C-alpha cells in the first residue's frame, strides 16, 4: 500500500493539457502520482477531450482523510455529455503524508484514462508543529495535537512564568488550551493592550511580555523589606466575551534587593 | 424628505386686515430632521459570573555587574583575565546595573571587601567599604557615588595581602533601595 | 412599527472590564416609500 507502490512521473495527466489518445490498459497495482500534474486524481467530472484522452476519467465523492484505510470508490468516465457513463473499480488508501495510492485498473474499454488535478500541493503539513500529528479531515491536512494531550479541568492548565530581570512573561501551551476547549484565546493583562501573542521555543506557546515597572501595564510592585514582588493578573477567555468559567490566573514573582557582586579579572600587584 | 433629512415646509401669511392690497407677506419657513439618531441608556449594568482563580508565583533575579576600568573617569572596561599593577598604582572600578526598573531603585553598597581568592566567604577580609561608607583610618580611599543612581564608583590605592598572598579579589555586596520611599545616601563621619 | 425591541443573554468583555454600556444608532424610514423590513438568512 503506502510502501508498495509504483510512481508515475507524467506531466501529461493534468486537466489543462489539450487533447490526446493514450488509454491505460496495462496499468496494474498501487500508484503514486508525482510531478507537475498533481498529487490527487480528479474529484469532479473533467470536461470532454482532456487528460490526453478523448474521454477522461474522475473519482466521485471526496478523498479519504488520514487513518481511514482501504476505501471502495467507482471511478466514473465522462464522455458524450453525460458525466459518469462508464465505471472502473478503484480502491483509495490514505497514507501518512502528502500523497495517495490507488489500484488503477483497466477501464472497460480504451479511450479512457485517469486525470490529475493540481490538487493541494500548496497545502503543506510541515506547518504543523512537531507534536501535531499530520491528521486529515475529508482530504485537508490539519495539525491535530496529541490526543494524549487531553486535560478536562482548567486547574491543570499549563503555564511557565519566567521572571526575567528586565521583563516578565507567562507562556501557555497552545495544545493544552486547545484540548481544554479553546479554539482562539484572548489573553489579557490588567490592561488589554498587553494582548497575547504566539512564540515557539520547544512547542506551540502563547505568551505575553510585560515590563517589570510600576504602572506601565498595571503590574503592582509591593516591596517589603526583603523582596520586591511584581504581581499582575492574567485574563483568559476563548472569545471577546466570557459567559461562564471566568479565568483569573494571579501570577507574580519577587526580586531581591541584596546580591553579591565581584569582578571577572584577577589582580596581582608588584612591590619592592 | 431626502435620503438624509426630512423637512417640514410651510408658508405663512401675514396682514393687518382681512383683505390684502399691497406688500403681501410670506414667511416661508421649513425645519428639517436628520434620519439617524444616536442613543444610549443611562444605567450602568453589573452582571456576575463565577471566577476561578489560579494564583501562581515565581521568583526573579536582577542583572548587575562590576567592571574594572583602564582609565580614571571610569570610562572603559578591562577585558583581560588578569591585570598586572604596581602596589602604588591606583585601582579604578565601578558597578553596573541592568536588572530593571532603573527609575525606582538606587544601587547602594552595604559592604565590599578584598580576599586573596574568589571564595566570597574567605575569613581573611579587608572591608574596602565598611558599613556603606569608606574607611577613615585609610585616607587613600575615596568615593564619587553610592546609591545616588543605578551605578556607584570609587577609587583607592593598590595593596597586597601580607603574607604568602600574591593575589587579591573583590567581593562586593549591593542592596537595592527605593529612591522615593527612603533616603539612601549614607553620609558618615568620624 | 415605531418600536424596536430585542433580547440577548447578558455577557461580559474579557479583560479588566466591570461594566457594559449599550449604544444604538437608529434609522427612520418611510413606511410607504420603501420596504423597511430586514430579512437575513445564512
Ligand atoms: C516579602 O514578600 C515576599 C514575596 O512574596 C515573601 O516571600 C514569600 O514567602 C512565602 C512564605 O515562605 C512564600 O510562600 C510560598 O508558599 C508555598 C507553601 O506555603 C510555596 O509556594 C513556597 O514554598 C516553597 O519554597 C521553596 C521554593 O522553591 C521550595 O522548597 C518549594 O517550592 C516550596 O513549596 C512558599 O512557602 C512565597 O512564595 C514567597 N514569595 C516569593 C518567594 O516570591 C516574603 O515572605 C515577604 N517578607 C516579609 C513579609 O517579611
Ligand atoms: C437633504 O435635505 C436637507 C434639508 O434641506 C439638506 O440639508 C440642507 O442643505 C442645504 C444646502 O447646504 C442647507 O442650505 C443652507 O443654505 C445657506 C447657504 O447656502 C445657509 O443658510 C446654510 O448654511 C448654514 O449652515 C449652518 C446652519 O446653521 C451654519 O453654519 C450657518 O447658518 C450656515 O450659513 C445651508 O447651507 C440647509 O440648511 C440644510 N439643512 C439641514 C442641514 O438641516 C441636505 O443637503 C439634502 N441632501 C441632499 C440634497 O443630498
Ligand atoms: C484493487 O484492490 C483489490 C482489493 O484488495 C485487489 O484485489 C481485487 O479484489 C477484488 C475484490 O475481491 C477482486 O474482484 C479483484 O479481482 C481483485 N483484483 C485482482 C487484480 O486480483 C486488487 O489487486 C486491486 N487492483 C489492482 C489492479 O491491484
Ligand atoms: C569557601 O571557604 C570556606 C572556608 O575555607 C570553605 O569551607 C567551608 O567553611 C565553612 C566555614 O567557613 C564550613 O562550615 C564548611 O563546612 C566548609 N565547606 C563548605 C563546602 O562550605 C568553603 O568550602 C569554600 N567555598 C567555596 C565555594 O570555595
Ligand atoms: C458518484 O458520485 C457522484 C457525485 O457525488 C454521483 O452523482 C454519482 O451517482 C455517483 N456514482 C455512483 C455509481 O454511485
Amino acid at each position: 500500500p503506502c510502501q508498495a507502490h509504483r510512481t508515475l512521473d507524467e506531466y501529461w495527466r493534468s486537466t489543462e493539457y489539450g487533447e490526446g489518445y493514450a488509454c491505460d490498459t496495462d496499468l496494474r497495482g498501487w500508484y503514486r502520482f508525482v510531478g507537475q500534474g498533481g498529487a490527487r486524481m480528479a474529484e469532479t467530472c473533467v470536461p470532454v477531450l482532456r487528460c490526453n484522452t478523448a474521454a477522461p476519467m474522475w473519482l466521485n465523492g471526496t478523498h479519504p482523510s488520514s487513518d481511514e484505510g482501504i476505501v471502495s470508490r467507482k471511478a466514473c468516465a465522462h464522455w458524450s455529455g453525460h458525466c459518469c457513463l462508464w465505471d472502473a473499480s478503484v480502491q483509495v488508501k490514505a497514507c501518512a503524508g502528502g500523497y495517495y495510492v490507488y489500484n488503477l485498473t483497466a477501464p472497460p474499454e480504451c479511450h479512457l484514462a485517469y486525470c490529475t488535478d493540481p490538487s493541494s500541493v500548496e497545502g503543506t503539513c510541515e506547518e504543523c508543529s512537531i507534536d501535531e500529528d499530520c491528521k486529515s479531515n475529508n482530504g485537508r491536512w490539519h495539525c491535530q495535537c496529541k490526543q494524549d494531550f487531553n486535560i478536562t479541568d482548567i486547574s491543570l492548565l499549563e503555564h511557565r512564568l519566567e521572571c526575567g530581570a528586565n521583563d516578565m512573561k507567562v507562556s501557555l501551551g497552545k495544545c493544552q488550551l486547545k484540548s481544554l476547549g479553546f479554539d482562539k484565546v484572548f489573553m489579557y493583562l490588567s490592561d488589554s493592550r498587553c494582548s497575547g501573542f504566539n512564540d515557539r521555543d520547544n512547542r506551540d506557546w502563547v505568551s505575553v511580555v510585560t515590563p517589570a515597572r510600576d504602572g506601565p501595564c498595571g503590574t503592582v510592585l509591593t516591596r517589603n523589606e526583603t523582596h520586591a514582588t511584581y504581581s499582575n493578573t492574567l485574563y483568559l477567555a476563548d472569545e471577546i466575551i466570557i459567559r461562564d468559567l471566568n479565568i483569573k490566573i494571579n501570577f507574580a514573582c519577587s526580586y531581591p534587593l541584596d546580591m553579591k557582586v565581584s569582578l571577572k579579572t584577577a589582580l596581582q600587584p608588584m612591590v619592592s | 424628505r431626502n435620503e438624509t433629512h426630512a423637512t417640514y415646509s410651510n408658508t405663512l401669511y401675514l396682514a393687518d386686515e382681512i383683505i390684502i392690497r399691497d406688500l403681501n407677506i410670506k414667511i416661508n419657513f421649513a425645519c428639517s430632521y436628520p434620519l439617524d439618531m444616536k442613543v444610549s441608556l443611562k444605567t450602568a449594568l453589573q452582571p456576575m459570573v463565577s471566577a476561578l482563580n489560579i494564583r501562581v508565583g515565581g521568583t526573579g533575579m536582577f542583572t548587575v555587574r562590576m567592571a574594572l576600568f583602564q582609565t580614571p573617569s571610569y570610562t572603559q572596561p578591562y577585558q583581560g583575565s588578569s591585570v598586572t599593577l604596581s602596589t602604588e598604582a591606583f585601582l579604578y572600578v565601578g558597578t553596573m546595573l541592568d536588572g530593571g526598573d532603573l527609575s525606582r531603585f538606587a544601587l547602594l553598597m552595604t559592604n565590599c571587601y578584598a580576599t586573596p581568592s574568589s571564595n566570597a566567604t574567605d575569613p581573611l577580609k579587608y572591608f574596602i567599604i565598611q558599613d556603606r561608607c569608606p574607611h577613615t583610618r585609610d585616607s587613600t580611599i575615596q568615593v564619587v557615588e553610592n546609591g545616588e543612581s543605578s551605578q556607584g564608583r570609587f577609587s583607592v590605592q593598590m595593596f597586597r595581602f601580607a603574607g604568602n598572598y600574591d593575589l587579591v579579589y573583590l567581593h562586593c555586596e549591593v542592596y537595592l533601595c527605593d529612591t522615593m520611599n527612603e533616603k539612601c545616601k549614607p553620609t558618615c563621619s568620624g
